């Protein structure tokens, strides 16, 4: 029939700017990604900042200093280090919650390589028969985090402690 | 002035150390600024005998530059992220075929599965730390900063190349072991291809 | 030595530490002897 | 480097060795010790060879071919389908089947070549197991007919029951990890 | 500008690789860092000794290694390689020919030297790390001319085995017919000579 | 220089 | 509904999508006018056993590309898009993967030498000075 | 064009020819070339911009009120072996002269730097002085 | 023998008995998925280690100009004559100097040991 000699050509169009830029999203194969139990998603800018740059100067900042004490206690914290970086959630990596809590989570970081030397495009099937091509402006890979119970630090360092441990390790996962 | 190659990966046995085989690699930025940095990933020999130490046998650590004490490896790919075993294994060895290579890292495996948190392992990293650690908070961005700057720094030094660092560290590993199956033989410090 | 069919007159150890502290210190001078000759005439050198 | 192949042995000369007994070090680097034999062994080359083998360390591992832990819930359900014959003949008057039988069990196979070397024999190497061990451990051993020597091993009859009411919940290293502690030390200090 | 020919040649980035299909494939080390993974080897490497003979984007100091055995590729832009120049064998024939050496005799008003040498690619650097993957032969004639076979394939021929010796050493007459220990205290009693 | 049980 | 939540509509229908690796040359181009709507033609030809991809270059543009295709079932990818309006979507899934390579093989290199004279203009090197500055 | 048995000529004109071209001591005097060509610029172009401001002088309002100087370092310039002698005057310093009069045989180094100043005034001014 | 990663948290499997059934199951610490082991041997150690080296080799070793090549040899799968050898080329190799051929030729990849 005609599929084993058909041949198929179409227009290519590049448009100058889109609304909405165009990403990759890659996940691993042995995650097993299914997109059926994808009801809902959770997509957005990390938080972690909060563990390690902001809001960790929430008491020390609103302390109360004044007056010559005031511009001292400023001029004192800046020149001390160099000026703690704060939330600049463009450069950040983004967090994926699929259908809220209970589903998995993953977690995507902006790919570190870039592509000086390489471009990618995307070709995606329209009513009217041509290919458009869009530029990729970032990749992201994502990783899935259990659902499953996670050991507190505290006790962890506890555990750590006893790096010996002669009883059954599965024993001590189910009294945690 | 003769000096041993940097940006390199070595492997020797030392019959001091208690490392039964260990493995170099003395990192530069591209030469372009800061002193040389050497990590260092050790397998510790099954000489040393207990009820748990005999069954876990060789159990490999690493000696990350600017933190005093020894961390296991396990620890150290977690806190770069990798969380999952299946993914740090994968990093560590290229073909999970071969059972004998899994075997050597079953045990630092176990050694390491009380943490299986990422910011837990950065916080782990930060306490063992020779610099001093007043706070959580602090030891996680303090011990982030030392794996995004001072270990590994040829493969990056930022840019969010964690990805990069991790096959590179898995590459050291996968060296170590193949040593220790004795599939490579250990390199010699000798070899004028390695004396820049 | 306390092997059966192991002469215990003739069997000697190298270690002179071990000597001394299984046949003596007489022993130890007539064996530090032995071994000291042992090394200097292994050359063929001779030393009174 | 420059002493001769008459020797056939290691020895420390010259320089090291003056140091060695001037300094009378603990540790020599080549501890030696020349045993004469005294009668008949010495005039017969096989007497010294039992001799030899009277005064060389051998351990379970140099005799030992692999070793593999399974787990097997029924001995007679002989999960090794090699073992059934003698797993049957020994359960058909079965000795310490009355306390239990623990599930796990450890394989040991022994290489001939070794054994016959060393002329160690299985009812001797299974009796210095049992004396070890005590009885801890219960060992199953073929028949020298057999082309495989096979030696097999599971925890105690009466430890898997733990002869204790409360029973103790610690189940210390359960059975399968006790099993491989019991393997290394085995093959490290058997002392044959 | 091996990077950026490395990737125009069909090397998969660390980034972009599939962990699972790393085992059946070549790492391909640059400077220390390990870019990516080549599919097929063979071709890259004599892709990239091509372009290093003709001096077009790798430089002659750089070197490319290929142990066949641990499927790496590694190539070093570093600064500090010790290495020497030796002529190339293609076949069993040296590159090297009457032509060349007639240029060569004529140095004056002719302008052809050895970087002429180099850029025709008649002969190459090689560093001991890359020395331990090439076949040498210490005199041309004799050991590429066909005989009982000892080896068919070699791949690069030495200059003159003479130069292995240094400065001091090179004054010594009939140094092979010498004690080395005495050659060695030549070549110290010389730097004392008066002149 | 001479043999393995002589000198270098 | 909410603003983090992402328009898996795509995934639903299972938009097919390919991924193509393209040179700088090319990229640049086409980024040159941008504006036209047009860059060239993809032409797909298929046999009883064999199919081969290609694309022409424009030519306008200028003043062949065979394609190489790569297997995707080692790694699932998916496109999606972050909307302007604060509306993540998601486009397809990609199910091919392609290389564009070029045809000139020497020729070429002296447009890539080129381009990294041009690339090496930025770099800047010691300047020897004549006279002693005053 | 083989060379048969004619080889004893022609590996000993291609050595000669390795060190017409390249000399005994070569290895020395490209490191420095590279050294002074790429090295220092690299060096001078790696350093990170010198940011400088106020410690919130005047105690004013201060709405980031202290000024902002940054210093961007390029371009460096070497020139030839220069003595400058009592009276201050440049000449050229030839090797012999060196060595009698216990003089250092080295060069002077000129680097452009690019000053910006910020002080909140809607006006940045870039001055850039030459060869310092 | 080899490894089992449980699907549900991509971790290692780790055997554990069934008291109830007296069935061996591998079960993840950190979450509760359990599977029934088919291989039922839990570790196995060869300490005689008599591996053949014939599955590491690799075909493109064929490739190297430093390898010795035989003619003498003739390959048994294509009949090829041309054969590199070379020997163990292994640590703990114990004591053994056998050569392991590898036919020459593009694609054949055959590795046999006389
Ligand atoms: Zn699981
Ligand atoms: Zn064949």
């Amino acid at each position: 029939g005609p599929s084993s000699q058909n041949v198929t050509e179409y227009v290519v169009r590049v448009p100058k700017n889109t609304t909405k830029k165009y990403n990759i999203m890659a996940f691993n194969a042995a995650d097993k990604v299914n997109f059926a139990t994808w009801n809902q998603a959770r997509l957005e800018r990390d938080l972690s900042n909060k563990k390690i740059y902001q809001e960790e100067e929430m008491p020390e900042s609103g302390a109360g200093s004044e007056f010559n004490r005031k511009l001292r206690e400023e001029a004192r914290r800046k020149k001390y280090g160099i000026v703690l970086k704060e939330f600049r959630p463009e450069d950040q990596p983004w967090l994926l919650r699929v259908n809220g809590k209970s589903g998995r989570k993953f977690k995507g970081i902006k790919k570190g390589g870039v592509t000086e030397n390489t471009s990618y495009y995307i070709f995606t099937q329209c009513p009217d028969g041509a290919f458009e091509a869009f530029p990729v402006h970032n990749w992201y890979n994502f990783t899935p985090l259990a659902r499953h119970r996670t050991l507190t630090a505290e006790e962890a360092e506890e555990e750590w402690e006893r790096r010996n441990k002669v009883l059954n390790h599965f024993s001590i996962m189910q009294q945690r | 002035q003769e000096k041993m190659a940097t940006n390199t990966v070595y492997v020797f046995a030392k019959k001091d150390s208690k490392y039964a085989y260990t493995g170099e690699c003395r990192s530069c930025l591209e030469n372009s600024s800061r002193p040389t940095s050497t990590i260092w990933v050790s397998m510790l020999a099954r000489g040393g005998q207990g009820a748990k130490k005999s069954a876990i046998g060789q159990r490999i650590v690493a000696t990350l530059p600017y933190i005093k004490q020894e961390v296991p490896i396990i620890i150290v790919f977690r806190a770069l992220g990798f969380v999952s075993d299946r993914d740090i294994l994968e990093h560590i060895i290229y073909d999970f075929e071969d059972p004998e290579m899994m075997e050597m890292v079953k045990p630092s495996l176990d050694e390491a599965f009380v943490i299986q948190e990422q910011n837990v392992a950065l916080n782990f990293i930060g306490s063992r730390g020779a610099k001093p650690g007043v706070t959580k908070e602090k030891r996680i961005k303090y011990a982030k900063e030392v794996l995004q700057k001072e270990m590994l720094p040829h493969v990056g030094v930022s840019d969010f190349c964690e990805t990069k660092k991790a096959y590179f560290l898995g590459y050291m590993v996968h060296r170590l072991l193949l040593a220790a199956l004795g599939r490579r033989e250990l390199d010699d410090r000798d070899h004028y291809g390695n004396k820049r | 030595l306390s092997e059966k069919d192991v002469d215990p007159v003739r069997t000697t150890s190298n270690d002179i530490v071990e000597i001394f502290t299984v046949l003596g210190i007489e022993a130890v001078r007539k064996a530090l002897e032995r071994e000291l000759y042992h090394v200097i005439s292994f050359d063929g050198s001779y030393v009174n | 480097f420059h002493y001769a192949g008459v020797s056939a042995k290691n020895v420390t000369l010259g320089v090291p060795r003056l140091k060695e007994l001037i300094n009378i070090s603990k540790k020599p680097k080549t501890p030696s010790l020349t045993v004469f034999l005294l009668g008949q062994s010495a005039r017969d080359a096989e007497r010294a060879k039992d001799i030899l083998c009277r005064l060389e360390h051998t351990t379970l591992r140099k005799v030992t071919a692999n070793t593999a832990i399974y787990y097997d819930p029924n001995p007679q359900s002989t999960v090794v389908a090699e073992d059934q014959e003698w797993v049957n003949v020994y359960y058909e008057m079965p000795d310490f089947d009355v306390a239990r039988i623990s599930p796990w069990l450890l394989r040991v196979e022994l290489d001939r070549k070794h054994m016959t070397d060393r002329k160690l024999t299985m009812e001797q190497i299974a009796e210095k197991i049992n004396a070890g061990f005590g009885d801890d451990l219960n060992c199953i051993f073929n028949d020298d007919n057999a082309e495989k020597l096979v030696l097999r091993i599971r925890i105690m009859n009466s430890d898997e029951n733990k002869m204790q009411e409360e029973e103790e919940v610690v189940d210390k290293m359960d059975d399968d990890v006790f099993l491989r502690c019991i393997e290394s030390n085995m093959l490290t200090d058997m002392t044959l | 500008p091996i990077l950026e020919f490395l990737e125009e040649w069909s090397m998969e980035n660390l980034e972009e690789i599939s962990p699972a299909a790393i085992a059946d494939a070549t790492k391909i080390f640059v400077n220390g860092c390990w870019v990516g993974i080549h599919k097929d080897p063979e071709q890259l490497m004599n892709t990239l000794r091509k372009l290093r003979r003709q001096m077009d984007i790798i430089v002659s100091e750089v070197s490319m290694i290929r142990d066949i055995r641990e499927r790496e590729i590694r190539i070093y832009t570093d600064a500090g390689r010790i290495c020497r120049p030796l002529l190339i064998v293609e076949k069993q024939k040296l590159l090297l020919k009457k032509r060349h050496i007639d240029q060569l005799k004529e140095r004056e008003y002719n302008n052809y030297s050895w970087q002429d040498l180099v850029a025709s690619g008649v002969v190459e650097y090689i560093d001991t790390l890359e020395e331990e993957t090439v076949m040498l032969a210490m005199t041309p004639d004799d050991l590429q001319e066909k005989e009982v076979a000892y080896c068919s394939t070699y791949t690069h021929c030495e200059i003159h085995p003479s130069m292995i010796l240094g400065v001091c050493a090179s004054i010594i007459p009939f140094p092979d017919h010498n004690q080395s220990p005495r050659n060695t205290y030549q070549s110290a009693m010389g730097k004392q000579a008066m002149g | 220089i001479w043999g393995i049980g002589c000198n270098p | 509904a909410e603003r983090g939540e992402l328009d898996l509509t795509g995934a639903k229908q299972n938009t097919g999508v390919w991924l193509v690796k393209v040179p700088k040359y090319l990229s640049q181009q086409w980024a040159k006018a941008s504006g036209r709507g047009e860059v060239g033609k993809l032409r797909i030809a298929k046999t009883q056993g064999r199919t081969e991809v290609s694309f022409t270059l424009n030519e306008d543009l200028a003043n062949e590309h065979p394609f190489v295709l790569q297997s995707v079932g080692g790694q699932t990818l998916t496109v999606f898009t972050e909307s302007s309006s604060d509306k993540l979507s998601l486009e397809g899934i990609v199910v091919q993967r392609a290389e564009c390579r070029p045809a000139a093989s020497e020729n070429y290199m002296r447009l890539k030498r080129l381009q990294i004279e041009e690339s090496s203009k930025p770099v800047r090197l010691s300047q020897q000075l004549d006279k002693v500055v005053t | 064009e083989i060379t048969p048995d004619l080889w004893q000529e022609a590996c000993w004109i291609v050595i000669s020819s390795y060190f017409d071209e390249k000399g005994l001591v070569r290895q020395q005097l490209d490191s420095f070339d590279e050294f002074i060509q790429m090295s220092v610029q690299r060096i001078v172009e790696d350093a990170p911009p010198i940011d400088l401001q106020a410690e919130a002088q005047h105690a004013s309002g201060e709405v980031e009120e202290p000024p902002r100087y940054l210093l961007k370092f390029e371009q460096i310039y070497l020139s030839k072996p220069t003595h400058w002698e009592r009276d201050g005057a440049p000449s050229p310093m030839m090797p012999n002269e060196a060595r009698l009069r216990n003089l250092t045989y080295s060069a002077p180094l000129y680097v452009d730097i690019t000053k910006t100043v910020i002080k909140e005034g809607e006006e940045q001014l870039q001055t850039q002085h030459q060869k310092t | 023998v080899g490894i089992r990663f449980c699907q549900e948290c991509n971790n290692m499997l780790y055997p554990k008995e069934d008291k109830e059934n007296r069935i061996l199951l591998y079960a993840c610490r950190n979450c509760d998925y359990q599977q029934e082991a088919d291989n039922s041997c839990i570790y196995v150690n060869k300490i005689t280690h008599e591996v053949d080296e014939l599955t590491q080799i690799i075909a493109d070793v064929s490739q190297d100009p430093t390898l010795p090549r035989t003619e003498d040899h003739p390959c048994q799968k294509c009949g090829h004559k041309e054969a590199v050898f070379f020997q163990s080329h292994s640590a703990r190799a114990e004591d053994a100097m056998r050569l392991y051929y590898v036919c020459t030729a593009p694609h054949c990849g055959h590795r046999w040991t006389e």
